[PDB]
């Protein structure tokens, strides 16, 4: 005779589990998956040194100051982005010059 | 605080870093992806589930008119609690 | 941020893969009330009074995975966050009351007005309502916070008795070889009897606490059901 | 200072009793008629036993080499000879650390004058140890 | 549940059952590794750090 | 018409890798399979030679894991911190003088909050070089 | 007589069970571990009483063999598993799962590095991803 | 205190959330109901037993 | 349960076979009256 | 008896002291195993697992690997 | 707990029976019964 633990696949006995003997917990559940993903997935560089290390943070190396190096070098390179232009520097490129000749 | 440091998890892999403006856009571009064929008319009911809501609280943070500030949420330091820049 | 982790439950899940390929008689269960809510016969429920039964048995299991097996050194508790127990507690409680409330019969709610028509409505029987729907969400908290403090305790406890004996037994064990051997035997003596019964009260808490955290859920559903009397 | 000793000499003399050891009772029996000590007995008969059995202890191991090295003892192997191997190998490292530690004569390895540890060694509190 | 199983009556007896074989193998392990801890801890020649007080937990926790 | 929603819809035959899998299930149903096995909720067995294997491997692959992953952190920090601030400097000791320090270091784990608090804190004219050395 | 296993008892005893009365009584007195009949059952008392079945070579009276039609029913649908397929499913199954679980205990506890080293010897101190490519207006 | 933290809540939720969603059905599927199953079985077995016996019983007794 | 015919009987199952086998009346017997000795003697 | 929380179980009698006293004891059909059989030590003359493999040289075997782990380092230390 | 029974149409008290915060908010004080809560309350 015909039972849905077993006779259906797993698959099949998940959605059924989830949608006909378990909604509202399954609904429940992925609100607040939503809610933690939308409030509690962010932490600050000073928090990961704070608390986000093992051991603690290696202040000798700074990982932190290379992993964002790296993603700066990345998103410079693959994006053509020209970070002499005054926006980023808030002054002309001959001022920009000028100061190079003098420093 | 040595005692408290045994209450962690002890099989940590591997962590993952991806800003929320990337990734927000990311999806958006999946939505718009996937909402756009003309085969999924605008007023059918799976088009403006995915695009009312989200419409909806844009709206509302761009009304927003608040007599505080809030601090960046991505900033560099939260932990300084007299120092919200 | 993204982190990517494991449970520490593998060697287990291989156990039970190993020893439950074929099927057992289950007998003893922790919460057994789940399965036994009507005493009087004759009495039935239009409600889905059983639907608890499946939730409450995988998670005593997984539970009991966690927390009994904690006793062994090193082991750990994954999820022992205040948080992740207050999402766990979350999805369980407001589930069974948003199921009830979906039920769109107001009547239900006919008991949370407090008292009898002789106590004064507005100043006493509306506060007594005020209090009890305050109540309910009281209990979810402190359901969560039971089951955190009281592992976070124990294990504190544990790990600093085994600190002091291992000092002890480490760095003063040649006293056995002095003059003074009786109070180092005296003092031993009393370390071991101490493990034994921080041991056997942790393995008593452990269940009990499981116990106490199925029965807070059943009481919430118990608090809503309505019995018929068949005729 | 007396009860516990007449405590402890009635249950060891229970236990004595105890024992259905034919040839152990026999023993005991002879050596209180006799007014002798059994253990003792015991010990003097192991060492004069190992005394005369120290050349079979020779012949025993040059046998067990020869059988060993001749590759018979490899032909029936099974695992309740790995199991004894095991042990075997396990008997043999702990037995050459502790033949190290003795050797040296400390448990740690002594400090070379270059070291920068060497400081820990002028700063003790007890020069002495 | 602790219903029952083969229950060895005295040490001599865990060599009965290849599970209780290794269980006293186990319990050798672990009282035997505190002797071990004695001699390498209270040892004579074990010398504290001499830049022990360059850096320490207590700092870094505080 | 894809994919079948039935568990009967076989994707190998019966007798595929019969030998192995009966060897398994005669492993898994030995100590098992018996009625003074009884579970208490599936979790914790009635056969006492369960406890008595499970508890000390247990034991033991969670002791080798923290001894190899987890503490080795903490000993590599204080050997880094002690001795240059730098894995370089560090490196420039012999690894009996490594051996040293990472002993010292278990001894300040066995005192923790017992022991004496001079493992760490320095006394007044003491010779010693302080927290200032490599600054 | 062989050392298999017999009808499962979860370590209850069934002298003092619930569902007692559906275990057959024997001249002795003690209640089967199973629906069969049983003239040998025992109580073992530990802790808690638990109720034993030892097999043992005993010959029984056999009724001839029957026709197929009194007693086969075919009435199987595409659906039906039978139980001594899902035994085999399910045995095939959780091989494969314990093989596939011992691997990645394993890894897990003896090769796989914690992340985030102090020394950064051992695991990755992670990276950012889905940064952005080939959109200059971006920026 | 770890346990009382925030910074990775999220991914920590995760496991619980995948114990929930993914591993209840399989225990569900390959432990629970099967030992519930089992212990239905003898009650039923001597119920039917019992109906059987009722049937043949009432045959008999309609015969005179 | 052919499978398992290879691995024999350990020693509890060996005890479970000889106390509850054709033999159980001689061993229940036998033990019955070395507990009640043993308890006279006690007494 | 107990080994720790262990206990040995304990089979219940089934025969009343009449039909008990009836009872022929002839332990010349027991098995070698189970002579004298003592309920208090049932185990006396069973047979070892492995001959000549005491309890005590599997204590030791735990003993000598504990201090190969602790000792270990000291004779063959390894860099960082 | 027990089960809840509607009450009859002839079992319902007359709405001038009721009190409000002072007093019955009666004839010539009908329209006040809409602003009283603690009268809506025990009605
Ligand atoms: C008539 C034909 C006769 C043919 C005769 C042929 C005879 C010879 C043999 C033939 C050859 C072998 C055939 C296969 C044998 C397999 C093993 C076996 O026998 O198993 C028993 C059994 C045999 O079949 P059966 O018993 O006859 O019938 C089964 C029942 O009908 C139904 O079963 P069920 O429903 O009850 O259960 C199925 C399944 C439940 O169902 C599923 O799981 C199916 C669905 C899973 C989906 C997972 C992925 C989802 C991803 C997200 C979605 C992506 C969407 C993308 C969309 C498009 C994007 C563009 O159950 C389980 O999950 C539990 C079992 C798991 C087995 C353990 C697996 C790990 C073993 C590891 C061992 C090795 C370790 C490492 C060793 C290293 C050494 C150094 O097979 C199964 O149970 C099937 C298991 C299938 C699992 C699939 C998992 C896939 C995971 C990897 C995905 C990779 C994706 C990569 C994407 C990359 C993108 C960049
Ligand atoms: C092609 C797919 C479909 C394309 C679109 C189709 C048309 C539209 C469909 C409907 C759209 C609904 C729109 C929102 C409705 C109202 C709810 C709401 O407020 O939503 C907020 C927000 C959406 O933002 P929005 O309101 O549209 O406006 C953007 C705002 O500017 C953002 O403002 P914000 O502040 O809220 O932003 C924070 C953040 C907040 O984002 C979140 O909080 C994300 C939450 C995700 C919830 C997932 C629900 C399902 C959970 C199932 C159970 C999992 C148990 C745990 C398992 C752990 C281990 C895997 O928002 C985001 O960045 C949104 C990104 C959403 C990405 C969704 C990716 C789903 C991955 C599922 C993985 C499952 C792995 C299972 C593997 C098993 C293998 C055996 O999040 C969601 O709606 C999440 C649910 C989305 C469901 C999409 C449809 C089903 C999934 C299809 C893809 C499956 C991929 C599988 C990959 C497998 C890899 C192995
Ligand atoms: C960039 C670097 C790489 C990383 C990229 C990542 C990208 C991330 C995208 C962004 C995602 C954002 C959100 C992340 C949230 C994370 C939250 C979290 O972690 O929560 C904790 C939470 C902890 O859960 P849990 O309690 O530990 O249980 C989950 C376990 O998986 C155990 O649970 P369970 O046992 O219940 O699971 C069912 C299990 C049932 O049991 C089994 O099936 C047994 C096996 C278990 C496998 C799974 C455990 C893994 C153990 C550790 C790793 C094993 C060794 C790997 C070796 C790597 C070597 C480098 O079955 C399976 O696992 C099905 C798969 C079986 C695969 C079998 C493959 C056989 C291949 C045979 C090939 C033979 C070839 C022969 C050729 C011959 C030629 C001649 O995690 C989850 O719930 C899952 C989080 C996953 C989120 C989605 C991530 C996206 C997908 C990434 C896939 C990457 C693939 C490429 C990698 C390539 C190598 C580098
Ligand atoms: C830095 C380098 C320095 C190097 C310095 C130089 C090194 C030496 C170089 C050579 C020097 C010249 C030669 C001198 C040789 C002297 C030894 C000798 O010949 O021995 C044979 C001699 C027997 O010869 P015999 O009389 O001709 O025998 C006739 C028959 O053959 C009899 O045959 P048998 O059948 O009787 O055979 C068994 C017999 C023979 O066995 C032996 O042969 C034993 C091994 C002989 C060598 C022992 C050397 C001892 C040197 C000092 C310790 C070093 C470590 C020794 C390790 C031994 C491990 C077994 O066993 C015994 O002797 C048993 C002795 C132990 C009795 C235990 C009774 C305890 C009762 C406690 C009750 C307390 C109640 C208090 C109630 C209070 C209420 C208020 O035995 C002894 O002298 C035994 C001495 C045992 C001393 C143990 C001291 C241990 C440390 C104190 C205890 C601390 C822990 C416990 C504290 C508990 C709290 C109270
Ligand atoms: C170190 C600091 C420590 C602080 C610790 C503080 C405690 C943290 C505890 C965390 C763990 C416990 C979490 C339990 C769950 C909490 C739930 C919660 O409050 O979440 C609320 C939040 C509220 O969401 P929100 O924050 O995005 O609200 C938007 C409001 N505006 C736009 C004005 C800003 O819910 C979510 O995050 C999920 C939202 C998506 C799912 C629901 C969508 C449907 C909404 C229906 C109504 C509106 C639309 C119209 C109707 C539908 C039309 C289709
Ligand atoms: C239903 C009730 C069950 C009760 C079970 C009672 C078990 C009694 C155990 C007696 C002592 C056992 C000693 C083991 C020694 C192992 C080796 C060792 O060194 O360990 C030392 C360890 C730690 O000892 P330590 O702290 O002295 O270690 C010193 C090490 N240094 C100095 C480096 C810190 O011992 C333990 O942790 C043992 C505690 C056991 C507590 C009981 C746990 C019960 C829950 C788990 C049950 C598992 C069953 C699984 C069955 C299968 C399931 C499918
Ligand atoms: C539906 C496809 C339409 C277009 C035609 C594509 C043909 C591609 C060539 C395929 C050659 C190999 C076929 C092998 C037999 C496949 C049989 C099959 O589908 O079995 C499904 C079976 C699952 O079985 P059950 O769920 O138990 O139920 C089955 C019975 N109800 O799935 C498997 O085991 C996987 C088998 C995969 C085979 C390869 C399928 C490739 C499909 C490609 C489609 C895309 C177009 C390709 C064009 C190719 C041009 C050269
Ligand atoms: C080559 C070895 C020879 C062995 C001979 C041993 C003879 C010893 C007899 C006297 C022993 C007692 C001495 C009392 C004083 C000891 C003080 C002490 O700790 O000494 C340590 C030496 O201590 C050790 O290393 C050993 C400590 C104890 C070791 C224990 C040995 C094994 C015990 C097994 C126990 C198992 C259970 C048995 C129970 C029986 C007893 C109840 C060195 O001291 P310092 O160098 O001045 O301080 C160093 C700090 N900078």
């Amino acid at each position: 005779v015909y039972t849905r633990w077993k006779c259906d696949r797993l698959p099949v006995f998940q959605l059924k589990l989830f949608t006909q003997e378990y909604p509202m917990h399954a609904a429940v559940g992925i609100f607040t998956i939503i809610f933690l993903w939308k409030h509690m997935s962010h932490c600050s560089e000073e928090t990961e040194r704070k608390y986000g290390w093992w051991a603690g943070y290696p202040y000798w190396r700074d990982p932190i100051a290379r992993r964002n190096e790296t993603k700066y070098k990345q998103m410079i390179i693959n994006n053509d982005v020209d970070i002499t232009h005054p926006k980023w520097t808030g002054c002309s490129v001959e001022q920009l010059e000028e100061l190079s000749r003098v420093v | 605080s040595n005692p408290a440091d045994h209450f962690r998890p002890n099989l940590k892999a591997l962590t993952l870093y991806a800003e929320r403006q990337h990734y927000v856009d990311r999806w958006l571009h999946v939505k718009e992806r996937w909402l756009a064929p003309w085969y999924l008319p605008w007023w059918s009911p799976l088009f403006q589930l995915g695009t009312w809501y989200s419409q909806r609280s844009r709206n509302l943070f761009l009304v927003e008119n608040h007599l505080s500030y809030r601090p960046y949420k991505f900033r560099r330091n939260d932990e300084d609690r007299n120092n919200p820049y | 941020m993204f982190l990517f982790f494991f449970c520490d439950l593998f060697w287990l899940r291989l156990l039970l893969c190993m020893y439950y390929c074929v099927w057992s008689r289950l007998c003893f269960i922790v919460y057994f009330n789940c399965l036994m809510l009507i005493f009087d016969f004759l009495l039935f429920c239009l409600f889905d009074l059983y639907l608890f039964v499946g939730l409450c048995l995988f998670l005593l299991l997984w539970f009991m995975l966690f927390n009994l097996y904690s006793l062994i050194l090193y082991y750990c508790i994954t999820y022992l966050n205040l948080y992740l127990l207050f999402c766990i507690v979350f999805l369980l409680y407001i589930a069974f009351l948003f199921l009830f409330c979906f039920l769109c019969d107001f009547f239900l709610f006919n008991n949370l007005l407090v008292g009898d028509s002789f106590m004064d409505v507005f100043f006493i029987r509306f506060l007594l309502c005020f209090l009890e729907c305050f109540s309910l969400l009281c209990r979810c908290l402190s359901t969560f916070l039971r089951l955190f403090c009281n592992l976070l305790s124990s294990h504190f406890l544990l790990l600093m008795f085994f600190d002091f004996f291992y000092f002890i037994f480490v760095f003063f064990f040649y006293g056995v070889f002095c003059y003074w051997f009786i109070l180092f035997i005296f003092v031993f003596c009393f370390c071991l009897l101490f493990y034994v019964f921080l041991y056997l009260l942790d393995l008593f808490a452990a269940i009990l606490q499981l116990f106490i955290f199925c029965n807070m859920i059943l009481q919430l559903i118990m608090d809503f059901l309505l019995f018929l009397l068949f005729v | 200072l007396c009860n516990a000793a007449s405590k402890v000499q009635a249950r060891s003399a229970k236990k004595l009793a105890a024992l259905t050891d034919a040839g152990i009772q026999k023993t005991i029996s002879e050596h209180n008629a006799n007014g002798t000590d059994a253990a003792v007995s015991s010990t003097k008969r192991y060492l004069a036993e190992q005394r005369q059995l120290f050349h079979y202890r020779v012949v025993r191991f040059f046998d067990e080499c020869h059988y060993i090295i001749s590759g018979e003892y490899f032909a029936q192997y099974t695992k309740v000879n790995l199991i004894w191997d095991l042990r075997f190998l396990t008997k043999l490292v702990v037995l050459f650390l502790i033949g190290t530690v003795l050797g040296r004569q400390s448990i740690f390895p002594p400090i070379d004058p270059d070291s920068p540890l060497v400081e820990a060694l002028v700063t003790k509190v007890n020069p002495n140890y | 549940m602790l219903l029952g199983g083969f229950v060895p009556r005295r040490f001599s007896q865990f060599n009965r059952d290849p599970c209780w074989m290794f269980f006293i193998f186990s319990v050798g392990f672990w009282l035997g590794e505190y002797p071990a801890m004695m001699i390498k801890y209270n040892a004579r020649d074990l010398v504290y750090d001499p830049h022990r007080y360059v850096w320490s937990h207590h700092d870094d926790h505080h | 018409v894809l994919f079948s929603t039935y568990r009967s819809s076989r994707l190998v035959s019966k007798e595929f890798l019969h030998g192995p899998v009966m060897r398994f299930r005669a492993l898994g149903e030995y100590y098992f399979q018996r009625a003074w096995n009884g579970t208490l909720n599936w979790a914790l067995p009635g056969e006492y030679r369960l406890y008595a294997v499970m508890i000390p491997f247990i034991y033991f692959y969670h002791r080798w894991h923290n001894d190899h992953t987890l503490d080795r952190d903490h000993v590599e920090k204080a050997m880094i911190m002690r001795w240059g601030g730098t894995l370089e400097d560090v490196r420039k000791l012999s690894a009996k003088d490594q051996l040293r320090v990472r002993c010292f270091t278990d001894i300040e784990k066995l005192y923790s909050a017992y022991g004496p608090k001079d493992t760490y804190l320095q006394p007044p004219g003491d010779t010693l070089p302080g927290k200032d050395f490599y600054r | 007589v062989g050392n298999g296993p017999t009808f499962s008892t979860g370590g209850e005893c069934m002298n003092t069970c619930d569902i007692q009365n559906a275990f057959p009584m024997n001249d002795r007195g003690v209640r089967s571990s199973s629906p069969f009949q049983e003239p040998n059952t025992a109580i073992y008392d530990s802790y808690l009483a638990w109720t034993y079945f030892q097999p043992m070579d005993v010959h029984i009276e056999k009724l001839p063999a029957p026709e197929a039609k009194y007693y086969q029913r075919h009435t199987k649908k595409p659906w039906d598993v039978s139980s001594t397929e899902l035994t085999e499913i399910q045995s095939r199954k959780k091989y494969f799962q314990t093989l596939g679980y011992l691997v990645a205990f394993i890894y897990l506890y003896f090769l796989m590095p914690k992340e985030k080293s102090f020394s950064g010897l051992s695991g990755p101190d992670g990276h950012w991803i889905m940064l952005p490519k080939g959109r200059p207006e971006l920026f | 205190l770890e346990p009382m933290s925030t910074w990775y809540l999220a991914s920590w939720a995760m496991v619980w959330y995948y114990a929930f969603f993914f591993w209840m059905p399989m225990v569900w599927t390959d432990i629970m109901v099967p030992s519930f199953v089992y212990n239905k079985l003898p009650v039923i077995h001597f119920l039917q037993e019992k109906r059987a016996e009722q049937k043949l019983r009432r045959v008999l007794d309609e015969t005179y | 349960y052919d499978h398992l015919a290879s691995w024999g009987k350990d020693a509890f199952l060996r005890r479970l076979e000889f106390e509850n086998g054709p033999l159980r009346d001689q061993v229940e017997a036998h033990t019955q009256r070395l507990l009640a000795e043993r308890a006279a003697i006690a007494k | 008896y107990n080994m720790l929380v262990f206990r040995d179980p304990k089979r219940r009698p089934q025969l009343s002291e009449e039909e008990r006293a009836k009872v022929v004891v002839n332990q010349a059909e027991w098995p070698e195993e189970f002579k004298d059989f003592d309920p208090d030590d049932p185990y006396k003359n069973s047979p070892e697992i492995i001959k000549g493999m005491s309890s005590w040289n599997l204590f030791l075997w735990g003993v000598e690997c504990a201090f190969i782990y602790q000792f270990y380092e000291l004779v063959f230390p390894k860099s960082i | 707990g027990e089960l809840f029974v509607r009450p009859k149409l002839e079992e319902i008290p007359p709405a001038d029976q009721c009190r409000g915060f002072f007093g019955p908010l009666n004839d010539s004080l009908k329209f006040l019964r809409l602003l009283d809560i603690k009268w809506m309350m025990n009605r």
